């Protein structure tokens, strides 16, 4: 797309990927990025449109990779130009994923995330006809430490690990090296790995893994009612807690009592909320950021502007 | 040794004041060979802390919530202008983030990137923050000698600290020389100016307390018309040689259609976007 | 444009030359006909004790760009065209920088060995013309006669300044 094709193609609910890289640098491996977006565990109006934000030159090197999705765009440009971001409607997104290919060219601890910070400063900053803020952005990292140049409104300390910062704990930055421990995890357990893959990879099994070794690119097939019955399988999703059938509890009411009828009448298993950062403090803020409570417990209480993370049946 | 010295010898110049600032750099490198020469010439206001503007402790370590200021030099040499300028926005991110309300001053190597510098929530140019871009500088300067030649040295001279030197003989240097013990400074117009026309206070000024006025703050205007009178509470700027002779601009009262031609402001000429197979 | 400011001496032939010179005080320069990065060096100093300054040489360099300016750029990164009106046109309103020769008939009438304090004080009320500076031949001062062309800059000369007719006059000049 051009950016005056894009301003028209009226996009809302997508997903942006903003990608730094080069003709020469080193691929990323996008066909992950779409895959779990993809799962047959949507309908095809459910599915949320992708596009891609970046250099031409690096993208085409990928594409016989994904070409065989659905609902994908590109725009020639940079994450960094106003025009491009107005273009893709970047306030109108799901989600706003920020990604750089040159992570290995330079090695300065400052010179190796300058792109993804000033990319994300510069989505916060933007005014619409609402200011950016708001928007929902997810920023890999390199280096780690450099974390604390993606929020102004916390406390920095660059002794801290990782998962104590406000934006890790907001789930709004990523860094590889929070998978280290995930080989000790594997060592102790080999189930955990197993568990991870199906609920991270869409759900893919063994025989995916032999037919991509096999032609490299995946196959299309005519459906069937065995292919149909795999798509029968939970899809991870965020509940309002607004809406009807749950405002009657989320009023200050339990989780508990959430969890056992939300179980029971839709067999959802809410395994977490998330939680607007100042929702405790006894002042109204204008502050819309939420961090995560994994597995709370049986008694505790529901603020109703909260966020139900839980699995949910295919229809 | 080639960065600082030319700051240095004009930031502690002869004529500045009796009170004296700085004394603090920090870099991540030591400072081998002259570099510490030129440090020990000005041992009683210059001392250097190795250290890093990334790290907060460091920031902490030279009192970043105590400066006045904090200026962040550019390598003009680099290979990657706008590696530099990215670096050198981290850097300025790295010091607000750790401290509001601290000015600073910054070298940009290109003019685009100081869009990048306003994204940052907590700068603001109304308090004093700002950028020298040395790009957008060079080449105006060059610009307006090509309008009137010789101006980029004229407006060179207008900010370096410089006393009047005295020539006996009846060389070029002699008049030249005289020219250059002036700069630009500012000042705050008397109320006896307040109420009547621009020309008339640079006439009075200059003729009778002997300082040339170029512009005021009607946001800020160079040589504005006869139309445009003197509101109280104006700032004016002067040419003069040294500051305390500016203050009398202050401590004064009777003492003696179809087609778009423009961009959307109007600042500047436009035309249709032309390929360059048209140019060549 | 120079790199690096030492190599001003190969620019001139007719002139003294020795390195530890500071760039300023060189022919080429006080000519204004050699440029380096370096004289901005000092810009750091001046913007630290006045930030006003910076303001102003922004205003007086740049054509006049104002913050509006800086935002569409930063949006839009190329400069969007516009249709005229009234506001647009009241924008063009504003000073120029200019050179006069002072053989032309409004006022060889006194740059003839006259006053340049005289030539300020009737070109302001008569033009709005502000001239802060002249270009004076290098030569003009001697005796004999000289072929050099070249001028250099005497910036705000006092009220009692001998005006020779080969000056050219640095001036401010109002929009028609
Ligand atoms: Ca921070
Ligand atoms: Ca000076
Ligand atoms: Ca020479």
């Amino acid at each position: 797309l051009t950016r005056s094709e894009a301003a028209m193609t009226v996009l809302s609910g997508h997903v942006v990927v903003c990608i730094f890289g080069d003709v020469s640098s080193a691929l990323i491996g996008l066909r992950n990025l779409v895959m779990p977006l993809r799962a047959s565990n949507f309908h095809y109006h459910e599915l949320k449109h992708i596009v891609f934000v970046g250099s031409i030159e690096y993208l085409k090197r990928e594409w016989e990779t994904l070409h065989n999705f659905p609902k994908v765009s590109i725009l020639p440009g940079t994450p960094l130009s106003r025009a491009d971001l107005r273009a893709v409607n970047i306030n109108l997104c799901d989600m706003c994923v920020i990604l750089s290919a040159n992570q290995n060219n330079i090695d300065d601890t400052s010179l190796q995330d300058k792109e993804c910070i000033l990319a994300s400063l510069n989505i916060k900053s933007m005014q619409f006809d609402t200011t950016g803020v708001n928007i929902p952005i997810i920023t890999e990292l390199v280096n780690d430490t450099n974390v604390q140049f993606l929020d102004q409104d916390d406390d920095d300390d660059p002794d801290t690990e990782l998962y104590l910062t406000q934006p890790f704990a907001c789930g709004t930055a990523f860094a590889v090296s929070v998978l280290d421990s995930l080989m000790s995890a594997t060592y102790f357990n080999d189930n955990i790995l197993t568990l991870i893959r199906t609920l991270v990879t869409g759900g893919a099994t063994p025989e995916l893994e032999a037919l991509i070794a096999e032609e490299n690119a995946l196959r299309g097939g005519y459906s069937t009612p065995q292919t149909l019955a795999n798509r029968d399988r939970c899809r991870v999703a965020q509940l309002a807690l607004l809406d009807g059938p749950f405002a009657d509890l989320g009023d200050g009411g339990c989780y508990g009592d959430l969890f056992c009828k939300a179980l029971k009448t839709y067999n959802m298993l809410c395994f977490g909320i998330y939680r607007l950062r100042d929702a405790h403090l006894s002042t109204p803020s204008q502050c819309t950021k939420r961090y995560v409570i994994t597995n709370p417990p049986y008694e505790f209480e529901l603020v109703p502007t909260d966020l139900i993370f839980c699995l949910m049946q295919f229809d | 040794l080639e960065s600082v010295s030319n700051f240095l010898k004009d930031f502690l110049h002869k004529d500045r004041d009796d009170v004296n600032v700085e004394i603090v750099f920090l870099h991540n490198i030591s400072p081998n060979l002259e570099l510490e020469a030129l440090f020990k010439r000005h041992f009683t206001q210059v001392e250097f802390y190795q250290g890093s503007v990334l790290n907060p402790h460091d920031l902490a370590r030279v009192k970043i919530e105590s400066a006045d200021a904090c200026l962040i030099l550019a390598n003009k040499y680099c290979a990657d202008p706008d590696a530099e300028d990215a670096s050198n926005i981290m850097r300025v991110i790295s010091i607000k983030n750790y401290h509001p309300k601290i000015r600073i001053i910054t070298q940009m190597l290109q003019y685009h990137n100081k869009a990048h510098l306003l994204n940052i929530p907590s700068w603001n140019w109304k308090e004093g923050d700002d950028a020298i871009c040395l790009a957008e500088l060079k080449l105006g300067f060059i610009a307006q000698s090509c309008l009137a030649q010789g101006l980029s040295t004229m407006l060179a001279n207008l900010f370096s600290m410089r006393s009047f030197i005295k020539i006996e003989e009846d060389t070029w240097q002699k008049y030249y020389l005289e020219g250059v013990s002036n700069e630009m400074y500012t000042e705050y117009l008397s109320s006896a100016f307040v109420g009547l026309s621009f020309p008339t206070v640079c006439e009075l000024c200059f003729v009778k307390l002997k300082l040339l006025m170029i512009a005021i703050e009607s946001r800020i205007l160079i040589n504005p018309g006869n139309h445009l009178k003197i509101q109280e509470g104006t700032l004016g700027f002067f040419i003069a040689s040294d500051a305390k002779e500016v203050k009398r601009a202050f401590f004064y009262c009777k003492a003696c259609s179809n087609v778009k031609k423009y961009d959307s402001t109007g600042m500047f000429h436009w035309c249709a976007p032309k390929e360059i197979e048209k140019v060549i």
